[PDB]
């Protein structure tokens, strides 16, 4: 029996940590809403 | 109960202790999360009962107490931030340039940041603070890191 708890405001932070890469990926989306990698 | 615009954890007591199953956004009296987090179930907000209003398993989204309200888009150029809310850890902004999910229906934003599954439903923002979509539905690549979409709903 699920419940919610507030965790913060939705705000852009100046000088947040900047990270992660930017990959271009071929994918398919099935009727169950699962993404899969094509090739 | 609490209806303040902002970001929230989704918890269950049905397992060992209190377990965070995901994250969502409260905006204009409506709660937004991913379908896999709640599976369409009712939520509590203290003494309050939030009922599902709209949901679609294929989009992997669900809204509570009204129609989907978020209609901002990754503009394809500008950076973004994952306002990650990880299980038992403080909300933290992470800035990233999203990559791209090319599909037969079109192209979607993608972010290659590996957080625990209970981070599902954390919002992705643009530089004006607008929610451009939610984190947690994509693919695991060779590298072992999950790549999530930028999953965003249609406002009616
Ligand atoms: C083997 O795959 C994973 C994925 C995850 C994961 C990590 C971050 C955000 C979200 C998920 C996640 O579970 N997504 C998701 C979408 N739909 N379903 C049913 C589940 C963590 C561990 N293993």
């Amino acid at each position: 029996d699920m419940y919610i708890e507030r965790a913060g405001d939705i705000t852009w932070e100046k000088d947040a940590e900047v990270t992660g890469n930017s990959p271009r990926l071929d994918v398919a989306l099935d009727e169950s809403g699962d993404f899969s990698l094509v090739e | 109960g609490e209806t303040t615009d902002g970001v929230y954890r989704v918890m269950t007591r049905r397992l060992l202790g209190s377990t965070q199953v995901g994250v969502g956004v409260m905006q204009e009296g409506v709660f937004h999360t991913m379908w896999h987090v709640t599976k369409g179930a009712a939520l509590r907000s203290g003494e309050g009962r939030l009922d599902p209003y709209w949901g679609d398993v294929k989009q992997d989204l669900v809204s509570y107490c009204g129609p989907w309200k978020l209609d901002a888009a990754w503009d394809g150029l500008s950076e973004v931030q994952l306002l990650a809310v990880p299980p038992g850890e403080r909300a933290k902004n992470i800035q990233t340039l999203p990559g791209i999910f090319k599909t037969k229906d079109g192209d979607i934003g993608a972010v290659a940041l590996d957080y625990p599954a209970g981070t599902s439903g954390s919002p992705i923002l643009d530089k004006c603070g607008r929610v451009i979509g939610l984190y947690g539905n994509g693919v695991v690549i060779k590298n072992g890191s999950y790549v999530s979409a930028i999953t965003q709903g249609k406002r009616e």
